[PDB]
RNA sequence: UUUUUUUUUUUUUUU
RNA sequence: UUUUUUUUUUUUUU
RNA sequence: UUUUUUU
RNA sequence: UUUUUUUUUUUUUUUUUUUUUUUUUUUU
RNA sequence: GAUGAUUGUAUAUUAGCGGCUAAAUGUCAAUCAAACAUGCGAAUUUUAGGUUUUCCAUGAAAUCUAUUUGGAAGAAGAGGCUUGAAAAAA
RNA sequence: ACCGGUGGUUUGUUAGUAUUUAUGUCAUCAACAUGUCAAUGAAAUAUCAAUAACGAUGAAAA
RNA sequence: AUAUAACGGUCGUAAGGUACGCCGGGGAUAACAGGUCAGAUAAUAUUGGGAGUUCUAAUCCUCGGAUUGUAUCAGCACCUCCAUGUCGGCUCAUUACUCCCUUGUUAUUGAACAAGAUUCAGUUAGGAACGAUAGUUCACCGUCAGAUGUAAUACGUGAGCUGGGUGUCUGGAGACAGUUUGUUCCCUAUCUAC
RNA sequence: ACACAGUCGGUACGAAGUCGAAACAAGGUAGUUGAUGG
RNA sequence: CGGCGGCUGUUGACGGUCCAAAGGUAGGAAAAUCCUUGUCGGGUAAUUAUCGUCGUGCGUGAAAGUUGGUCCGACUCUUCACAUGUCGUUUAU
RNA sequence: GAGUCUAGCUUCAGUUGUUAUCUGAUUGGUAUUGCAUGCCCUGAGUACGUAAGGAAAAGGAAAGGUUAACCGCUAUUUAAACAAAAAA
RNA sequence: AUUAACAUAACAACAU
RNA sequence: GGACUCCUUAACUUAAACUGAGGAGUCAAGUAGGUACAAACCGUACAAGGAUUAAUUAUGUCCAA
RNA sequence: UUGCGUACAUUCCUUAAUAUCUGGAACGAUAGAUUAUGAUUAGGUAGUGGAAAAAAAAAAAAAAAAAAA
RNA sequence: ACAGGAUCAAAUCUUCCUUGAGCGACUCGACAGGCAAAAAAAAAAAAAAA
RNA sequence: AUCAUUGUGUUAUGGUUCUAUCGCAAACCAUUGAGA
RNA sequence: CCUUUUAAUUGAUUAUGCUGACUUUAGUCCCGAUAAACUACAGUUCUGCUUAAACUGAGGAGUCAAGUAGGUACAAACCGUACAAGGAUUAAUU
RNA sequence: UGAUAUAAUUAUCGUACAAGCACUCAGCUAGUUAUUGAGAGACACUCACGAGCCCAAAA
RNA sequence: AACAGGUGCCAGGCCAACAAGAAUCCGAUCCGUGUAUUCCGUAC
């Protein structure tokens, strides 16, 4: 079949916003709760990239050092 | 897409057992064959969730066949190995750890994480109670039954939860209704160590952790080091 | 005997 | 006028 | 807010 | 072990089976 | 079909008022009963499309002869329009 | 009054202007591709200083 | 002194086909489908006459008029406008008629029983098999006897399918068949005033 | 929005007070009551 | 180098008359032609489809090419045999 | 405010069709049928009829056909072939 | 540097 | 070289919105009103323009009004 | 019996009239300030007629103008 | 709910009245569960303890 | 003056055509130089 | 400014009009036959096809196209590549 | 919330309406011209001179 | 037409080898050939 007539902007503007519930539900939270995951365990390390690549660590950065208590650097030695 | 289609369709469907590959079936087994002797070679490897979830079947059943020591069971297991090494390692190094074990030799590890390239979900088909595990493997045998005996005699709670299972294992002296005392003496010997048969050299071998050492020096990387390839060579556009 | 007709757009026929 | 009443009838003329 | 029915 | 008619069973209920909705709340 | 009106190849001939044609109006630079390019040879149409700001005054016909008379009013003639009015007390 | 040199007017303030080449076709043939020789600014012989901020020149800037 | 008798007068005694059909503007394929019309014709009832001849109405044939309706034939306009003998079959369907069988015990009957014929009525209940020849469909032919088996809907149905002649299309809006957590669990929602 | 997505029309502050309500009449004191035998 | 026929009398050899250059020869014949069911026989539970035959129903027609023995066949049709989801009526991998 | 089960309404076709008087201690006073193809059996060789011939009230059953459901049996197709011993 | 069509954002609203 | 209606009338099946004539209105080129729903029928003191006003017309007077 | 609803006023206010005949052949006049009870008026396709506008360019007329400066 | 009320007043076991129909019935008040992993024809199957 | 909320109003940003001369006689006029 | 003139060809929702931009259909349609491995003490993955010999005294048995298409850092850039006598008797030097 | 209302354009007897074009916007685009014509009962402006008016090409 | 060029944009009196005012007042930033007034050169 072909369309009979054009259509309005209106209907765009609701296509728009249905399409992104959609998506949201179903792709995005899902793939959130996935990354979010990962946090407990150590960083991945790929094998490829060792010529450039950073060495491994294990240890999580503070984002937010307002919240952080407890010593943040140690004094130097003599 | 739409994502509701999926669900939609989804509707009264019954879940497959064993999950499709690209292929014929006499591809598909190929395949499956082939994996099975590289994670042979291997310890772990590296593979999509759902292949890793596959390949775990034929992994189990190996061990389980390759132990029973039979002619029979050995026919079977030669119908699922291709190259020498795989098959030297299963029957020298594989067996004898497992000798206690009564099934499930491997597992799956979930990586919680997307392919760059693919966006594709990652796992880890690693085997249990090998050097350098993901995560350590719980006792069997008598080494259950003194785990068993320690955590029986390091609290109240442990005890009384144990003392029906104890009494199956015989770690409850019956002639004074307590824990028995010296467990050492419910030690046997296993299959993996060797029957009896009844040097001032130079020569002499060092011992070391995995493998002895010679008294020597030889010029020699690794194994995994004496042998270099391109991994991917850069295939030139034709514009 | 009459008021009530094609009032055949609907209800109603309340006389 | 009587539950008499698938095409069957009675009573009374309202 | 009905009419008519001679002597 | 699964599917199917080429096998087997019923041919009853309709104020029944079933169901997405408690309603003295007249200006959320 | 494949021992024969077999297949295949370098370089060549036939030019539209034409040639080719074991004869189909089949083919001649992927819609040839007459090819393609150019034209100060500056293309014709009783059919048919379009035709751009306002206000005001006045205001039609579908009838007649002729055209060997037609039809979806073609052309020519006649007919049809601004003539009048309508302002009053013994 | 020929001939050489210099200057001005009209054509022409009212008119208009084209030289190089990417692409089509076997050929004839057809055709106005893509702002300017160009950061911007009258002046760059004004474009300084640099670590965030405040600072320099300029009518106007990061 | 001939023609123009096509006589408002150019006849100059100068004709046909194209199923090879291009261009321009109009809607007509050689039964003029549909709608409208209601001549023939159809439904009910009535009257005249002829059968049943004892008997005009158990039942059957035919005539006139009136009402309703239009299946089919002829005719066909100024209206309408797709492509065909103005459909043959397959798939899937809706509606009306006391509609082929099953109901009205018990008075309409030339109804002894059995098997039969005409007419009427419901709260509209359950049912009705195939083949050969392809002469576009009708009389008839052979089998199971499912037991004398009609119309409308654009041939009902061709962006669902097709065949020996009496084109193509990937579904935007209606309808129909499936499906939908929620007051909150994406974001945002900042009084009164001294 | 039912609408060819337009036009006409479109809300009447105080008593939300009260130590008022007195120069009608009556009064079960309610800031109550006024006609009527079908 | 276009083609080749009327009345009437006894199934009718035969007789009258008109016209013309001549007045369809033989063969085939329900047909690449008339007619979309001509009579009879072979096949099938049914054959109008098709073969054989009759030669009237209309008609064709001889180096216009007619008829055809044997042989031959990418030419129509009848009929026999094996297997078969073409099928009543649809399944599984 | 929240969980469960539910009342009312809604539902193929379609209707408004039900109960005077009242056993005196005498075995007691309507009751789940709307519906319907063909053939066979009891009723029955009876009603009917010179003869031939040959019914109904009710129930019971064997084919064929439609809808729906299911995998106990049969037929077609097809998959699987692995952890009892604490001496392991 | 540049009009319209077209594309995105901010503010404004209560008899609901 | 005209579409509907009124009177007369030719043709046709006293058929058809056909085909064709004689003479009046309307539409064509006419608004708003009535006739339930789409020019032709009735009425009009019939649309230069603006406002919150009075009237016998077709025709109506139980409810939608 | 007597009733009633209803479409259309140029009553009020503001405009217009170009084929010789609307008073007007009037009045005014230094190039017209629109008539107050003024007569006929102002639906319109085809065709015909009148009038007002369209920001621009050219021209050798952009300071004799109150008050204030 | 035997919760409230009357009486020269109820067998154990309330004579009688009120609760409009004791909020349609029961029950809860840290009540209830969307998404993720895993499983998954409808449906069912996990006590907490990184 | 109907945003009940998917609308409208104002404003802002983005998009958006693209012109800087490298030229100006063979005709006419005036003036000047040598020689007739 | 006013006034006179103007051969400006001087007037737009529409000719499926010519030359451009930007919406809708519309995150719809389109994806070519076979892969895998590169480890924690040795090794040979599977599959399709089957002219892959480069002095042996002999110029690998030919033509044509590429207007230089198997050189080069996971470069669509820059920079190179055609020797008919085969230069390396390069059996030496360090 | 109440009342009321059939996109636009051309042809046509017929608002004909299920006929023809158009998604929208920007730029371009369709009555041009009397040294030669004119007032003819369907429509014809104005200036000068006057029984007299104009004067062509050279210049 | 002092369009003869340039100087930051409209110059008879400024640069341009030969005449003629750095003229006065006004000016948002902001030079300013611009408004008003006035002088002078010219066989340009």
């Amino acid at each position: 079949a072909v369309p009979k007539g054009k259509r309005s902007k209106h209907k765009c503007k609701q296509r728009q916003l249905i399409y992104f519930f959609d998506q949201f539900d179903g792709v995005f939270k899902r793939r959130r709760e996935s990354f979010y995951r990962s946090f407990y365990n150590p960083p991945y390390f790929s094998k490829q990239t060792e010529q450039t690549s950073l060495p491994p660590s294990v240890l999580r950065p503070f984002r937010f050092p307002g919240f952080w208590p407890g010593r943040f650097a140690f004094k130097m030695a003599s | 897409g739409w994502s509701k289609v999926v669900n939609f369709l989804n509707k009264g469907v019954q879940r497959r057992p064993h999950r499709r590959l690209p292929g014929q079936p006499h591809h598909q087994w190929n395949m499956l064959k082939t994996q099975l002797d590289q994670l042979v070679r291997s310890d772990r490897l590296e593979l999509t969730l759902p292949r890793a979830h596959e390949l775990q079947q034929y992994a189990e059943e190996l061990v389980h066949f390759a132990k029973q020591n039979t002619p029979e069971s050995s026919l079977i297991v030669e119908s699922m190995i291709f190259t020498p090494a795989a098959r030297r390692k299963l029957f020298h190094e594989l067996c004898p750890l497992y000798a206690n074990r009564p099934f499930f030799y491997t597992r799956v590890v979930n990586q919680h994480r997307l392919r760059m390239r693919d966006a594709a979900p990652m796992a880890y088909l690693e085997f249990v109670d090998r050097p350098g595990e993901i995560r350590p493997a719980r006792p069997v045998g008598f080494e259950r039954k003194q785990a068993i005996w320690e955590e029986m005699q390091a609290t109240r709670r442990g005890r009384r939860q144990w003392w029906n299972h104890a009494k199956k294992l015989g770690l409850i002296d019956e002639e004074t209704g307590d824990v028995i005392s010296d467990i050492n003496a419910l030690r046997r010997p296993s299959a993996a160590e060797w029957e009896e048969s009844d040097s001032p050299s130079p020569y002499k071998m060092v011992a070391a952790p995995k493998r002895a050492l010679e008294p020597f020096f030889v010029d020699l990387p690794p194994p995994t080091e004496r042998y270099r390839k391109q991994r991917y060579v850069f295939k030139r556009f034709r514009p």
